């Protein structure tokens, strides 16, 4: 028939065959144009972090569309090499090779172009709700509104349209590159360098991770040290994941059909009739879907860690709801908090900071934290300043316990621990493992905790205390009010008093601490759904190409007697070990990537990381479940 | 046959759940809309559409369970009248195929006593 | 008997116009004709594949037709055994597995399933194949298989359309020759479709059907293969 | 096709917008709670409603389309093969009516044979 | 002549072939069946060796141009099946033909005849993707007998075809080319297929040693008259 109603009728059967890809397209393109809203949006400038919201968004606004251009010119890779048997035919009817790249082009402009349309408008109707989730995540009350902006739908449409001139190129040059001749064994036993392979991807993986339960253990000692092992436990994994897909998974397959014998079920054909001879043929790409999955897994669960940890680091970080440095200022503040009709108590503790040799109770060698054990700055508190354990002569206690502390500085429960301050030293004895946490971090380091010692001692070296060793403050003066409404009214009048932003308030902090980890969340989490969204349309249409390479196994099985039912049992099993494979060493990289760094930003790891496998998995099954319909389909039509 | 019916409208159970899903996250999200009001509601609605699931499934399968009249002599029983455009298309080609059957079973007639 | 027709007819195209049909427990038996004459369809209508319009088969005192899809597929995964021409075969699997890919669905104990195949491969000559991949062995040796396929849960009729369909003149000897010694030793009734006299030599009746109808009861008489092959050589010719 | 289609489910989209309604209502009366924001979110549900009431038509209404045929005079072929169960049954019904017809004029046509 | 070949890259075949003559070529994994197939369709793969059909002088410049004179006189029938999924039988049959500005009406018998003698009638608007592969097959042949040719080159058509289907193609190739003469090259992996035609040579390394054409003898004699030969190499 005449040319046009070919078009139309391919582009019928592409939007029946393609609808994920159709769908990816649309959510990628709404995604991008809600966030290029965001960034010109003047509501949000009020969000305030250490990195800008306008500058973040368009790191993730230029993130966005680099995993969203390589998974859609990848996509459209496999779609020209899949329809190659109709363009060597086109070839074969009479047709030059322009009449059939514009029948290609054609359907092409007509397919993208529309769903770019639908995901324009898509964009313009979540616009308002993706705003509301950031403002939601980064905790701040404003008012969302829903406007369309000229500069958002000039950028996607600019960006959109360079990339499909990308698509035809590659188009074009794959239509020039392949001649007439276009339209027209795989199972062997192991051998010696596939045994090298398999083995040597096991052994690399496992490396990583152990290097990983010793990375922050104490052997590594300069920042050189530390960032060398990290390229190395980076490079071990990529290559150990690349060597697992490549020929570890075909002996693994191969031990297991050995061990269980020449019995193997209908479910045993399926699976292993592809993960043996299949996932090699692709290692680089499931390699990539691994890999960046891993990451993506493991930067939301570790902003999530610090997210939700973020309250009890504010509360670490300070001694009480406020923190004041110069005594003027607390005058000024408490009269301010007395015609409020508040009642608030002013707590003023002085410190004591010296040099203490610990290095005689540091568990195995001393050289596992950065500095000298012998001679450091430790926070020195009075048995009368805190009313926690009173400490007899010649005893001490360690408050705090900051589980990074713990493991930098692995602490023991007896010895003696060794003051040496600008006269005669003191020996001491301490327990340590407490909670309550008596000095702020502005004096004593972040993780140092603070010693504490009989009021005796405390005002016997009033006299001699080292010049050498104090900041500025010694005194320090802590805040607290009734109840827990009355934060708000303090914050807020607390505001106009550090104009030069020389204080530190425990509820600036967990703001400031909510907002910049609240936006890379929510650039994470976002990004990462985005690439799961692609990783899952490319897995499926990978399984779409072996489903039609697999048909006449299909046919055969049939024939000998298998029901399609029968057949469909095992191609569930199949599509599980197919989806699942990727899925748990992904898993597993990420857990031990992150129990190596856990520490690193707050106290609770294992609720927020297994919500978000748990969350990662539900909305990664979706397309093996695709998957399977579209398997269940094929199987029906075999015969 | 409750088996059958909810497989049949799984679909429709699914979006309603999917729209009470996206009804309590917009409300989450949302701070100037509450979130306990919703809930609540949320709870009223889903009962009512419980009640409203059996009273639809109760009045809407009673043809298909009549449709059951061909697996013995029960032939001689009368399909109940459809109402829905669905059933009455049914019922058409039902009827349609029944008048086969009857004209087909008068052409063998005639020619049986034709041929005599 | 353990097989029974009563004027089984198909009403497509016609091809079949009614013939009776029986069997006797491990029996040899072949049924041809002319090319195109109906001798194929008389193996999809016995086997439940296209079932049929008119009449009635009996297979081990049960029914073969009057019945849904639910049962018949375990009927034929149970008491039926094929023998395809093409090899019907697996590639990603091998001998050992592809051998017992229909005792897997009856899911017997790993014990008993290696010693039914090493009684099935030592019986037919291709025990030392156990673990070659059919791409590494012989167009002779992918048939042995697939008749040691067909004949590893003991059924009771095996239909084989034309097992000697692509087999040279020594490959189809020894295939039927095992076949032969097999039948006697499993006491298990198999048919077949042949369309030469030399691979139909080895039966105990032969019939000839064409457009639907039945010819002769050509019993062997329990001689040598001299006096079978010419009696069978002259009764195609003349049919 | 359309017509048929919306009259069968006016129930079912009916309690799908009583909710949507219900909310327009108590949010016009309720000074906590904002109609805007609920208009808005009255809109993305209404748009997830209409593609999804758009992609059930071509589901739920291929088997009983391409039914027609059986009821005119074109029924010399077959029709699509059912995928859920209330249409299954219709479909095995229609199947015992062309196995008991297939089977009265083959038992018929038998005799007419016989007393030649 | 009508297809003659003159040290057919190999190392040069002189193979005479007349019109209306199915033939096949035999050969082992080494000896090159496919490229030889490639070389005698003469499109890309050329470099020494020249094919006179009918006495038409080759090499002209180019493939594209190679291109047009199989388009209106060269079918061809592959074993994949190259049916378009949208594409509906009888436009399929059509699909070359719906390029050349036609009356729409020749096309029209044409496919009716083709359809009557190979037989796609019974199916002419029914779809590819619902249909056996024994059909598919069978459409695919008439859709490179619809450009009236001379010569058609089909390579192992019977691939994904099994005993049945290979049986009822070759028997209806063989009666359409008795109908309208016109040599049929073809290329053979499995021997049930090279049986039905009328001359094969075997090829050990791309050299024409031993041709077996058949006579009063045919099919199962055939068959295993090509088996020893094969079993030779
Ligand atoms: C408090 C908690 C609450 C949380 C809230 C959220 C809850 C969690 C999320 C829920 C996740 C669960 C979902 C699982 C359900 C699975 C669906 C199912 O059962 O389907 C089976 C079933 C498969 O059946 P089957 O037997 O295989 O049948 C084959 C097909 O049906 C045969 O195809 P077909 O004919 O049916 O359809 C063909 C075509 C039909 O469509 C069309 O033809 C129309 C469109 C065509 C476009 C092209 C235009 C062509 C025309 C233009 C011509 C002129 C233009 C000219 C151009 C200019 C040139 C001059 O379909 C499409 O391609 C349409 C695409 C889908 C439209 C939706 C658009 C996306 C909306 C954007 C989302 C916004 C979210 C942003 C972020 C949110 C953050 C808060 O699916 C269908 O029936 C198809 C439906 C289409 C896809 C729906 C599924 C979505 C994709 C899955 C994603 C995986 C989920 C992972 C996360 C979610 C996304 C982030
Ligand atoms: C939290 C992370 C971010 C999540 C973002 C999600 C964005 C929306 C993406 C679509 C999600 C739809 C989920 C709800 C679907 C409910 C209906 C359903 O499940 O129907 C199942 C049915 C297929 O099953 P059945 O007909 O039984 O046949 C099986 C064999 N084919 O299905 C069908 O027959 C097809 C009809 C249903 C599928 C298409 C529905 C598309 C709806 C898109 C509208 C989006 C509106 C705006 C969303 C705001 C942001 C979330």
């Amino acid at each position: 028939m005449n040319i046009n109603q070919l078009i139309l009728r391919n582009l019928k059967k592409n939007l029946r065959n393609y609808y994920l890809y159709v769908f990816a397209l649309i959510f990628s393109v709404a995604l991008y144009f809600a966030f290029v809203t965001l960034q010109y949006d003047p509501a949000i400038n009020e969000v305030k972090a250490s990195i800008k919201g306008a500058a973040a968004i368009k790191t993730a606004s230029i993130l966005l569309v680099a995993v969203v251009a390589i998974f859609i010119l990848y996509a459209n890779t496999i779609f020209i090499k899949r329809r190659s048997k109709e363009i060597g035919l086109f070839q074969l009817i009479g047709m030059t090779k322009h009449k059939i790249f514009r029948i290609l082009s054609a359907e092409n402009v007509m397919l993208y172009f529309g769903s770019l349309a639908i995901g324009v408008a898509a964009g313009f109707s979540i616009s308002k709700l993706v705003l509301m989730i950031l403002f939601k995540i980064v905790d701040v009350k404003a008012d969302a509104k829903l406007h369309f902006s000229e500069q958002a739908l000039v950028q996607t449409v600019i960006v959109f349209c360079g990339i499909y001139l990308l698509i035809m190129i590659m188009n074009y040059t794959f239509i020039k590159k392949q001649s007439i001749l276009s339209l027209f064994d795989k199972v062997k036993k192991i051998s010696f360098f596939q045994m090298l392979i398999g083995a040597l991807g096991i052994v690399l993986i496992l490396t990583g991770y152990y290097v990983s339960s010793e990375l922050f253990g104490g052997k590594f000692k300069t920042i050189n040290e530390l960032f060398v092992a990290m390229s190395f436990i980076l490079g071990s994994v990529i290559i150990g994941t690349f060597l697992f897909y490549k020929g570890s998974v075909t002996f693994i397959s191969n031990i297991i059909r050995k061990s269980k014998g020449g019995y193997l079920n209908i479910s045993e054909v399926l699976s292993l009739s592809s993960i043996m001879f299949r996932m090699k043929s692709n290692a680089l790409l499931l390699t990539i879907i691994t890999t960046v999955s891993a990451l993506a897994i493991g930067l939301l669960s570790l902003a999530y860690i610090s997210y939700y940890s973020s309250e009890k680091t504010a509360e670490q970080n300070v001694a009480a709801d406020f923190s004041f440095m110069n005594e003027k200022d607390a005058k000024l503040f408490e009269n301010k908090l007395r015609e409020s009709n508040i009642s608030f108590v002013k707590k003023a503790t002085p410190v004591l900071q010296a040099n203490v040799d610990i290095a005689n109770i540091m568990d195995g060698t001393p050289k596992e934290m950065q500095g000298d054990p012998g001679n450091m700055q430790l926070a020195v508190v009075s048995d009368k300043d805190v009313k926690g354990v009173d400490v007899a002569a010649g005893e001490a206690v360690f408050s705090g316990y900051t589980d990074l502390l713990q493991k930098i500085m692995v602490f023991k429960d007896s010895g003696v621990i060794k003051v040496k301050s600008k006269h005669e030293t003191q020996p001491l004895k301490y327990k340590g493992l407490r909670e309550e946490f008596l000095v702020s971090y502005t004096f004593t380091s972040g993780g140092m905790p603070a010693v504490i010692v009989d009021d005796s001692l405390f005002k016997q070296l009033d006299k001699d205390k080292d010049p050498r060793i104090q900041l500025a403050q010694s005194t320090f003066i802590g805040v607290n009010v009734k109840h827990d409404d009355q934060m708000e009214k303090a914050n807020e009048l607390f505001q106009q008093v550090n104009k030069k932003n020389e204080h530190l308030s425990r509820l600036d902090t967990s703001a400031a601490q909510k907002s910049l980890f609240g936006m890379v969340m929510f650039i994470v989490g976002f990004l990462g759904l985005t690439f799961l969204i692609t990783s899952g349309c490319i897995l499926y249409f990978k399984q779409m190409g072996e489903s039609e390479d697999e048909k006449p196994s299909y046919t055969i099985l049939r024939k000998l007697g298998f029901t399609q039912g029968d057949l469909i049992k095992g191609i569930r099993i199949k599509q599980m070990y197919n989806f699942g494979i990727p899925l748990v060493v992904g898993l597993f990289h990420s857990y031990f990537a992150v129990q190596s760094g856990w520490f690193l930003f707050g106290s609770e790891v294992w609720a927020p990381m297994i919500m978000v496998m748990v969350l990662y998995t539900a909305l990664y099954s979706i397309f093996g479940f695709l998957s399977v319909l579209y398997y269940k389909k094929v199987i029906k039509s075999s015969l | 046959m409750i088996k059958a019916f909810l497989i049949e409208r799984r679909s429709w159970i699914a979006a309603f759940l999917f729209q009470q899903a996206l009804m309590l996250f917009i409300a989450f999200v949302d701070p100037s809309i509450s979130f306990g009001n919703v809930l609540y509601m949320v709870y009223l609605c889903i009962l009512f559409f419980i009640i409203f699931l059996w009273f639809r499934y109760r009045k809407e399968t009673a043809f298909y369970k009549s449709l059951k009249t061909w697996e013995n002599n029960l032939d001689v029983t009368a399909i109940n009248e459809p109402e829905t455009p669905f059933e009455a298309m049914v019922e058409r080609s039902i009827a349609g195929q029944t008048e086969h059957l009857k004209q087909t079973a008068a052409r063998h007639r005639l020619a049986l006593e034709n041929e005599k | 008997v353990i097989l029974e027709a009563n004027k089984i007819r198909k009403s497509y195209g016609e091809v079949l116009k009614g013939i009776d049909i029986h069997i006797e427990k491990g029996e040899f038996v072949s049924i041809m004709g002319a090319s195109g004459s109906g001798k194929t369809t008389l193996l999809n209508v016995l086997s439940s594949i296209d079932q049929v319009s008119h009449g009635t088969i009996h297979i081990n005192g049960n029914d073969m037709t009057a019945m849904k899809e639910k049962q018949l597929a375990e009927f034929r995964k149970q008491h039926l055994g094929f023998i395809f021409q093409d090899y019907n075969l697996l590639d990603t699997l091998t001998v050992k597995e592809n051998i017992l890919l229909p005792l897997s669905i009856t899911k017997l104990s790993k014990k008993e399933a290696n010693r039914k195949f090493e009684e099935v491969a030592k019986e037919l000559g291709i025990y030392e194949l156990r673990d070659k991949y059919p791409n590494e062995i012989s167009g002779g040796q992918k048939q042995r298989t697939s008749a040691g396929r067909a004949f590893i849960h003991d059924p009771s009729i095996i239909f084989a359309d034309e097992p000697t369909g692509a087999l040279d003149s020594k490959s189809a000897s020894d295939l039927l020759n095992k076949l032969s010694q097999l039948n006697q030793k499993r006491n298990a009734t198999i048919i077949m479709v042949t369309h030469d006299p030399v691979a139909a030599s080895y039966c105990g009746r032969v019939i000839f059907i064409k457009d639907g109808q039945m010819y002769t009861q050509l019993n062997k008489g329990g001689q040598d293969r001299q006096t079978f092959f010419q009696d069978i050589m002259k009764t195609q010719g003349v049919l």
